[PDB]
């Protein structure tokens, strides 16, 4: 069941007035997010796609990047963040008894853009990640709606960030990537080896389902949280990289502040824009009009969606699969700049 | 410069000899000067086949 | 393709009040000066360059905006630092000898703005600075018929101010009337003021 | 005529020719010799001059063979070393002696011995003709060069004393006086150095040599092996009919050499490397690419573009009788390793689109201009691009103000991820900021480890000290006066711990230089930009012999009238303005130059074209480029006006309509 493969055709098509950018999937109910150049917010339905639930007008500028996450608590609801150009990080309301979206709070803290927004919940509280072009990536808590770390990691300003417990990482245009503890606030190894500015960049989750990047090596590497992590970036390759061991508030090793490229991906004909992982299979998208499947097991390319859209392929994902409070279900879907979404059912 | 500054300040005759033979300075500082005391003349004496003096210096006199 | 067959750019492009904002500043009486101040004032995008041997655009453009205009010069030192205190209160800066380009300013000249966010900074020397969004800039040269840049030359709008055969029967009636009759000019240039603003109102 | 002595028998260079197996990827080495008889011959010659301990002068046309003759001998001897000085217009004989001054050390017995003990230097002085005369007609490096040679020394400036030169031996290179750009020379220096004319070689000898080198790329490709003497034959009565066709009477940069053909080569290589499967059409297409873009590059004229292509016409269709050959203009070889994994043929439209879509990341990215994008600028971003990928690949684009140079440049850096560096060379600029920005550049290059895309304007040009600066930075790899002394000993310190940081060990200054200059030649490319080619300081950036050998000329020129047509549609398109009736007029076929008129759009693009013809023919411009300033500065400012008047007259009609209404 986590060996599905994506059929030749799209099931169906949806059709948005602007270039699409951003497209999320509802964890819970099958419905589709996605996302507007021209500052739209769409939200469709995975099979009454002739009118949108819910849409508005929030940013006065081009939306980057969002991403979806349902609350759960020890003592309910399904929170959407949409960064864009305007300077300005708003958080929404998805309430499932009206199906309206209501704005939570639209909030500051970047003098320029802002790319990134990451959401995660860990022991019944809700935050906020975020990485902007001002050079510095920002840690926040949703419910006090204030700053909790703020650093700069990278030469100039960074692409995309994803965070995996008290560890962030972040894709810079210096073609390096950082990791980044919060509670100390310091760098613990630096990557670089590509020649073009990242573009999408997260963490490999480990599996106990054999994949051999899914699964741990030494049992340090247990204990610290993560071993691998997989980059993409404008060299039209995949890279996946190799994260040291530090002396776990970890030390960096002098002699081990490196990391080290596990394998590389190649084939792409242009730029890979976003990239999903889903089993054994590493989905991405590139601005070829393609969308490949990548085996972690071979590193061969199994299957070429080739044309899939007219124009440049701006974003796609999978449902995360390493949690079970979340239901990993058995959706695709990829925007383009086609002003085109499309869904894959089965 | 200095005899120029002072003539303005406190006045009295000054006369420049052969003007065409310093033209970076002619064109530079005596055409700042003129374009921005009562009893203060400058007379400027030049050779009618050396270098072209600038225009607006002589429009300007 | 049709167009208006007793067509005139004045009629067209320079209006009333604009008219009359010029004539209280000072400008001349001339069909052709009108021409050109108002071919000078509607070029929001590429810089207007002054070729005016007379040195009186640049009082008739500190006329215009007031006390908030700031004469600079590429021969005087701190030109530099100037302009860049300039740029950053955002005054209208008019620049004198503009046959002596100085290259640091090409970035502004071209309008090659870097715009970050609702803040738009330009790379002027060697940092950056930001744009007030007030900032107009002026490019005056007083030396007719000099050497120009040809990067400059294309990327301004030259502006030429010579006199013509009314400039000249115009001032020398004036200046005849002043001299003769002062009462018989002042009723006049009363009644004309006064007539113009009549039709304005 | 091809006597000789071999170890006191009289034999011939027939048996003594050495057969030479040229492998696909050696072609891409510069020293690298096919020998045929007048090259050994000649190399014998210059050896045995050179050990008589005698100066030589090899007289001859550019782009005979001075240079490869002399590193063919040389490189097969461990006797001798080679010293790379190139004159300029202006050289003064402090650059001699900084070009010299890394090779040689100063021992008080004073006494300028070379670093190694056991191998002499050779002294190479390329272009003796380019140094001028005074006002009263004398020289100083050839008079140096005489006294160098005669009285072996030369007297030291600072503090006068007499220096003895030992083993310091003395190689000049000339072209004839007869060619425009040269002086007449001095008897008292020539006297002193024997005088060699390399001349030409014929076109057999061309064609043998160039089938080898056809051999050689071919072995890439073996099932289109049994072609390799047809276009070999093609491609020699190609640079025949460009040489007889295009004279120097023409125009001053015309100036055909085998280099020319060597570099159709190395592109061919290039091309055939990096790219599919091909098929004979795909070959023939791929070379007159090639020829496209090394011969009619600098062509001007647009009579010399459509001559240059009925000859390549006539060249395919006689010397290679292939069918199924398409249409070979110059827009219609669109040859990119931008959309795909190699270098092949791509469409136009989807090429176009690619275009745009990634000007407009750039746009968004580094700086907001809003150009329109038409298909002849989409052909120069190609050249500029497989210009860029190349290695030591320079260009001097040469065209009218505003056309789009620097913009190109930057453009086509960002995507090859060149990092662009523009000088900040203004009004009190010496030569000292200068100095100090191209030390930066060259650390940068080499230290740090990065692509730079350095671009030279003609207006950071101010004095020739600048122009010979990048005479010698493009000539050499490097530039010997940057580092001397103290700076110098600093530089192999910090390139010393640079070359033990990434690994690579060696201990010897001379290896460690090498290493510097070839890292400087492989990761920077030098762009320049010229407005106006008319102007006295142009005309000698261009005829400098060091940036016309190693930059590609390409003459963009003025826009025709398609190019300003494209970019009118295309940035009118977007104003409501067809909202009124149109009477087709009757117009000659000549008299318009878009498409057929059917609507408004057209008749204001062709009025525009038309009123910009006749200004520019009414100024007396003659055959001064023509800037496009003005007609796209027109053209925004009536799309600018266009759409407040009609906003204005739409507000006041309705107010007016609904007052009478009411
Ligand atoms: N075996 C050969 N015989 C004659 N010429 C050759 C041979 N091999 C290559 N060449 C040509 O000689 C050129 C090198 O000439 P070069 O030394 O640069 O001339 P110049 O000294 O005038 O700059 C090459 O471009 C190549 O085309
Ligand atoms: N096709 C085009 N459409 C619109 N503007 C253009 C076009 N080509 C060039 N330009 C103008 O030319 C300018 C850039 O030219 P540039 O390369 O800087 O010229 P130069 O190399 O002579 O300095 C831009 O500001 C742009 O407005």
């Amino acid at each position: 069941v986590l060996k599905w493969i994506p059929r030749n055709l799209p099931s169906c098509l949806i059709n948005v007035e602007s270039s699409v950018t951003s497209v999320k999937l509802h964890p819970n109910l099958p419905i589709v997010f996605v996302a507007t150049d021209h500052g739209k917010l769409y939200a469709f339905d995975l099979f009454n796609y002739t009118i949108p639930l819910a849409s508005l007008q929030s940013h006065t500028k081009a939306i980057t990047s969002m991403d979806v996450l349902f609350t759960n608590y020890t003592n309910n609801y399904l929170v959407i963040v949409t960064a864009s150009k305007d300077l300005q990080i708003h958080v929404f309301k998805w309430v499932s008894e009206e199906c309206k979206f209501q704005q939570i709070r639209s909030l500051l803290g970047h003098e320029h853009i802002v790319s990134a927004v990451k959401i995660w919940q860990k022991n019944n509280d809700v935050h906020i990640a975020s990485c902007s072009r001002d050079q510095t990536v920002k840690i926040w808590d949703f419910h006090n709606g204030w700053s909790l770390k703020t650093f700069q990691p990278h030469s100039q300003w960074v692409r995309s960030i994803d965070v995996l417990g008290d560890y962030i990482i972040s894709g810079s245009h210096d073609t390096t990537l950082r990791l980044t503890h919060w509670p100390s606030g310091n760098g613990l190894s630096v990557g670089t080896g590509h020649e073009f500015p990242i573009e999408k960049v997260k963490f490999i989750h480990f599996i106990e389902d054999e994949i051999r990047f899914r699964t741990p090596s030494t049992d340090r590497y247990k204990n610290w949280g993560m071993q691998y992590c997989v980059s993409a970036s404008r060299d039209r390759t995949i890279k996946i990289w190799e994260i040291p061991l530090p002396t776990l508030a970890p030390i960096p090793n002098p002699t081990d502040s490196n990391f080290r490229c596990v394998l590389t991906l190649k084939g792409h004909l242009s730029w890979v824009r976003d990239i999903s992982i889903r089993g054994q299979y590493l989905f991405s998208c590139a601005d070829d009009k393609s969308v490949r499947c990548w085996d972690l097991n071979t590193g061969q390319c199994l299957h070429v969606w080739e044309k899939l859209h007219t124009g440049f392929v701006n974003c796609l994902d999978l449902d995360v699969d390493f949690d079970s409070n979340v239901t990993p279900r058995q959706m695709m879907v990829t925007g383009g700049l086609d002003c085109k979404s499309n869904v894959f059912m089965r | 410069q200095e005899e120029i500054s002072k003539s303005k300040i406190e006045g009295g005759w000054i006369l420049l000899q052969n003007i065409q033979m310093s033209l970076s300075w002619v064109k530079t500082y005596l055409h700042k000067h003129v374009e921005e005391h009562e009893k203060f003349k400058m007379f400027m004496t030049c050779h009618l086949t050396g270098d072209k003096l600038p225009a607006p210096l002589l429009q300007r006199t | 393709v049709k167009y208006d067959v007793n067509y005139r750019f004045i009629d067209y492009l320079v209006t009333l009040d604009e008219k009359m904002k010029w004539l209280e500043c000072g400008l001349d009486k001339n069909d052709y000066f009108l021409e050109n101040m108002s071919i000078v004032m509607n070029s929001q995008d590429a810089v207007p360059f002054l070729l005016d041997p007379s040195s009186h655009m640049i009082t008739v453009i500190s006329n215009y905006y007031g006390n908030k205009t700031v004469l600079l010069s590429f021969l005087e030192e701190g030109f530099v630092k100037r302009l860049e205190n300039a740029v950053r209160f955002g005054s209208v800066v008019i620049i004198q000898d503009g046959e002596f380009f100085d290259p640091i300013i090409s970035r502004l000249i071209s309008r090659e703005f870097n715009h970050a966010g609702n803040r738009v900074t330009v790379e002027i020397g060697d940092h950056e600075v930001d744009v007030s969004g007030d900032f107009k800039l002026f490019i005056h040269s007083c030396d007719p018929s000099g050497d120009i840049p040809i990067f400059l030359r294309s990327r301004v709008r030259l502006v030429h101010f010579v006199t013509n055969k009314e400039s000249i029967e115009t001032r020398i009636f004036d200046i005849t009337l002043t001299e003769e009759n002062a009462e018989m000019q002042r009723k006049r240039e009363d009644l004309i003021k006064l007539n113009t603003e009549y039709r304005l109102k | 005529d091809y006597s000789t002595i071999v170890i006191l028998s009289f034999s011939s260079f027939c048996s003594e020719i050495p057969s030479v197996s040229l492998e696909a990827h050696e072609v891409m080495r510069p020293d690298i010799v096919i020998p045929t008889i007048d090259t050994i011959k000649h190399e014998k010659i210059f050896y045995d001059l050179l050990n008589s301990k005698r100066g030589i002068i090899l007289c001859g046309p550019p782009g005979s063979g001075k240079t490869m003759i002399m590193n063919n001998a040389l490189r097969n001897s461990s006797l001798y070393d080679v010293v790379g000085i190139n004159f300029s217009k202006d050289t003064t004989t402090e650059h001699i002696l900084s070009a010299l001054h890394r090779h040689t050390n100063y021992v008080t017995t004073l006494t300028l011995l070379p670093k190694s003990d056991i191998k002499n230097l050779v002294l190479f002085c390329d272009e003796i003709n380019l140094p001028k005369l005074d006002k009263y007609g004398s020289q100083n490096v050839v008079l140096f060069l005489r006294q160098l040679m005669e009285k072996q020394g030369f007297w030291k400036t600072p503090e006068n004393k007499w220096v003895t030169i030992e083993r310091i031996h003395i190689v000049g290179a000339c072209n004839p006086p007869t060619d425009p750009g040269r002086i007449p020379m001095s008897e008292r220096f020539t006297r002193h150095a024997a005088i060699l004319y390399l001349g030409y070689p014929s076109g057999k000898s061309l064609s043998q040599i160039y089938e080898i080198y056809y051999k050689a790329i071919f072995k890439l490709v073996p099932e289109f092996r049994s072609y390799t003497e047809p276009f070999a034959r093609a491609s020699v009565h190609l640079y025949n009919e460009c040489k007889a066709r295009y004279s120097t009477g023409l125009q001053s940069h015309y100036l055909f050499s085998p280099r020319e053909l060597t570099r159709l080569v190395r592109g061919v290589y290039t091309a055939i490397n990096t790219g599919p499967r091909q098929t004979l059409r795909s070959l023939i297409r791929l070379w007159a690419y090639e020829a496209w873009r090394i011969f009619a590059d600098r062509l001007v004229g647009v009579k010399e573009k459509n001559s240059f292509e009925q000859l390549l016409y006539e060249t395919v269709d006689k010397y290679l009788p292939n069918q199924d050959l398409g249409n070979i203009s110059s827009t219609s070889l669109l040859f990119s390793g931008l959309l795909s994994l190699d270098f092949k043929e791509v469409n136009k439209t989807d090429l176009v689109n690619f275009i745009e879509e990634r000007f407009k990341t750039f746009c968004d990215e580094e700086l907001e201009v809003p150009m329109v994008i038409h298909e002849s600028m989409v052909d120069h971003i190609l050249r500029i691009d497989r210009a860029l990928k190349q290695v030591q690949g320079h260009m001097m684009l040469i065209g009218a103000s505003r056309t789009g140079k620097t913009i190109l440049t930057r453009f086509v850096a960002w995507l090859n991820g060149l990092k662009i560096v523009q000088p900040k060379i203004h009004r009190h600029s010496n030569l000292s900021d200068f100095d100090m920005i191209l030390k930066k550049a060259i650390s940068d290059c080499s230290l740090k480890e990065s692509r730079t895309c350095l671009i030279i304007d003609e207006s950071n040009i101010l004095e020739t000290a600048f122009l010979e600066r990048m005479n010698t930075l493009l000539a050499n790899a490097d530039i010997p006066d940057l580092f001397q002394g103290e700076e110098y000993d600093k530089l192999l310190n910090n390139l010393r711990n640079k070359t033990r940081s990434l690994g690579l060990l060696l201990d010897t200054e001379q290896e460690l230089y090498d290493w510097f200059v070839g890292e400087i030649a492989k990761n920077l490319h030098v762009v320049f930009t010229i407005c106006d080619p008319t102007n006295n300081k142009s005309s000698a950036m261009i005829s400098s012999p060091a940036l016309f050998n190693r930059c590609i000329i390409n003459w963009m020129g003025d826009w025709d009238t398609k190019t300003m047509s494209q970019v009118a549609n295309n940035m009118v398109d977007v104003v409501p303005m067809e909202f009124t009736d149109f009477i087709v007029p009757e117009v000659n076929k000549e008299l318009v130059f878009t498409e057929p008129i059917q609507t408004i759009r057209d008749a204001v693009v062709n009025i525009l074209i038309h009123f910009d013809r006749n200004f520019y023919q009414k100024m007396k411009v003659g055959v001064n480029p023509r800037s496009p300033g003005y007609f796209i500065d027109g053209l925004r400012a009536l799309v600018k006006l266009v759409t407040a008047k009609y906003q204005d007259l739409q507000e006041n009609q309705r107010f007016v309509n609904v007052g009478l209404e009411k």
